């Protein structure tokens, strides 16, 4: 979701982990607070049963 | 299970195996149906914890990207329905079995061609960002046909061209110790194409002493021989050596003079081998020559030129005999 | 052939291996999407990088065009391809974070066996496996190219809006989760679709290069406008078949 600069070798990358922790909060900014709140929450999709 | 991608190796049939390594660690082999020699190399796990070795992962990631005349060839990765093997292009010698058969000889062009492939190949993965990290006379083989191949990516991994910002944090614990830059016996973990040469000059010495130059019995011993050879470790042949941790904490002779040339006076012979190999044995990495100049000094384009190997393999013999009895009646 | 391994044509992602087990169509690609999330999970949770989880996906995607997910779960592959991947990419998590990120992942609930239970010392081992069926079925090759990488490079070249560089980038890791774009264009014409398809978005008309060629063009040489009109209704179709669209 946040541009990574591709000339870096890769063990100078960035963790991917966001800023701060997901709220289970469902808002046009919530759903996008990372890949994976956008991916379940605005998306719906979901890995579990 | 589908496997399309990974054959059984039942398709080699092992010849025989290659060293005194473990209980099947190096086969040679040959294609059952081209008869393509090759040398199949199994992946240890005796440590099994973190999974498939991340040793082994990287010798392959960068065996398949590093594709050139003077780099071994990695044909294939075969499976035993078990055990992973990386399979070689097979050759013949390597450089530390042809140097210690002092009944072999290397005429001094000769030693050009190996100086030369091996500076060729050295520049090559330097080039695609890789660091060998094992340099040493028997990761150096030579085909029948006289191709030299660096071999051995075991301890490899890839490096960044950072002249730009942040320090890079290497693994400090490598190359065999006999073969080992001084900056690596200092502790310094931002290294780079450096620490290949200087083990290019170690061989290059042998060429001629045929065996190691070097041989310290532990880091502060070895130490101690670089000292002994190319002159103390000082801020003076050495800008901001002085930085290193282990700069002071180590017991480092001051007042030794660099004899590079005279010790290898006798064995060497040739001004321009001489000077090649005092440019490659520099303690401070920043001042040490690299592949592109080693490459392009006098010592490549004097007389006597580079030959082909087609002399020295002809001394290498079928046994006993062969090598002790006299040429003629 | 060597260089074509790993595309497919449409036919082929048709008969897929787990096609072949009565899997259908539409229900293989919400599994593809489903270990694609879990790999984005696990990943932010171990802190690998984004480079990590990517490769992660296409080992994933790539498994899945030879094994069936009859055969192999993707939540049991998944923390297998992202160990790898972890190992690969240069940023190696221990083997016991991975099995524990897993498991609060897979169990919220439940609580983590005992590191000495049989049953754990076991998982360890089929995590060990799968990576080991892994390596076999992708035949051993690692080394992955991103869309990300051709993205950065072409919005930085057009001087794109910060807006429509984090745009287009998004959109990449987006084509990794829910399309097999992956599997059938190279990372070049992929991110040019993520790029013709943020500047629909944005309504932006990158301007052609002084009498000559089209944007795209500094991108991928096959790349064809009729091509990235194309491959972009076909992300918004899929995108308009996620669950979802169905403080
Ligand atoms: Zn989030
Ligand atoms: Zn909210």
């Amino acid at each position: 979701m946040e541009p990574v600069d591709p000339r870096l070798e890769p063990w100078k990358h960035p963790g991917s982990q966001p800023k701060t922790a997901c709220t289970n909060c469902y808002c046009k900014k919530c759903c996008f607070h990372c890949q994976v709140c956008f991916i379940t929450k605005a998306l719906g999709i979901s890995y579990g049963r | 299970v589908e496997c399309p991608f990974c054959d059984e190796v039942s398709k080699y049939e092992k010849l025989a195996k290659i060293g005194q390594g473990t209980f099947g660690e190096v086969f040679k082999a040959r294609h059952r149906k081209t008869g393509q020699k090759v040398a199949l190399k199994k992946v240890l796990m005796e440590n099994e914890k973190e999974g498939f070795p991340i040793t082994a992962l990287r010798e392959i990631k960068i065996l398949q990207l590093l594709k050139h005349e003077n780099v071994v060839n990695l044909i294939e990765i075969c499976r035993t329905k078990g055990s992973i093997y990386l399979v070689f292009d097979f050759c013949e010698h390597d450089l530390a079995g042809l140097l210690s058969n002092v009944l072999v000889k290397f005429t001094l062009s000769e030693i050009k061609r190996v100086m030369q492939m091996l500076l060729n190949g050295l520049y090559y993965i330097h080039r695609n960002k890789i660091l060998h990290r094992d340099m040493k006379a028997a990761n150096v083989l030579i085909t029948r046909d006289g191709v030299l191949k660096l071999a051995d990516f075991g301890l490899a991994r890839a490096f960044s061209l950072a002249k730009n910002s942040q320090p890079n944090r290497y693994t400090n614990r490598v190359v065999t110790l006999w073969y080992r830059p001084p900056e690596l016996l200092l502790g310094e973990r931002d290294y780079g194409p450096p620490i290949d040469l200087w083990g290019a000059g170690c061989i290059m010495a042998e060429m001629w002493t045929r065996s190691p130059i070097m041989q310290g019995n532990t880091e502060q011993h070895q130490l101690a021989l670089i000292s002994q050879l190319c002159g103390s470790i000082t801020p003076e042949v050495w800008p901001n050596v002085d930085n290193y941790e282990l700069y002071e904490k180590l017991e480092l002779v001051k007042g030794q003079k660099r004899k590079v040339k005279d010790r290898l006076k006798a064995y060497v012979r040739d001004p321009y081998a001489l000077d090649l190999i005092d440019k490659l044995l520099v303690l401070d990495p920043a001042q040490r020559i690299d592949s592109d100049d080693a490459l392009n000094h006098d010592f490549f384009w004097s007389d006597p030129m580079p030959s082909d190997l087609k002399g020295m393999l002809s001394t290498h013999l079928t046994s006993m005999f062969e090598y002790l009895a006299p040429p003629r009646r | 052939n060597n260089n074509k391994r790993w595309y497919f044509t449409r036919e082929q992602l048709e008969n897929s291996p787990s096609r072949r087990f009565g899997v259908d169509p539409d229900k293989e690609l919400s599994y593809r999407q489903q270990a694609a999330n879990l790999l984005q999970d696990m990943g932010q949770r171990l802190n690998v990088s984004q480079l990590t989880i990517n490769t992660a996906i296409v080992y994933m995607h790539r498994f899945y065009m030879i094994q069936s997910f009859t055969q192999f779960p993707g939540n049991s592959v998944a923390p297998a391809a992202l160990f790898l991947a972890a190992k690969v990419e240069e940023q190696p998590k221990k083997l016991e974070h991975v099995i524990k990120v897993a498991h609060t992942c897979l169990h919220p609930q439940e609580s983590l066996p005992d590191t000495r239970s049989e049953a754990y010392l076991q998982q360890v081992q089929d995590l060990v496996i799968l990576e080991s069926i892994i390596l076999q079925t992708l035949g051993f090759e690692l080394t992955i190219d991103h869309p990300h990488t051709h993205v950065v490079k072409c919005t930085q070249l057009v001087r794109a809006s910060k807006d429509l560089a984090q745009t287009s980038y998004f959109m990449a890791t987006n084509s990794l989760h829910l399309t097999t774009f992956s599997l059938q264009y190279t990372p070049p014409v992929v991110a040019c679709v993520c790029i013709h398809l943020a500047c629909k978005w944005s309504n932006w008309e990158i301007p052609v290069s002084t009498d000559g060629k089209h944007w795209w063009e500094y991108v991928d040489a096959t790349v064809t406008l009729e091509l990235l009109d194309e491959l972009t209704h076909e992300f918004l179709q899929i995108l308009e078949k996620t669950p979802n669209r169905l403080c």
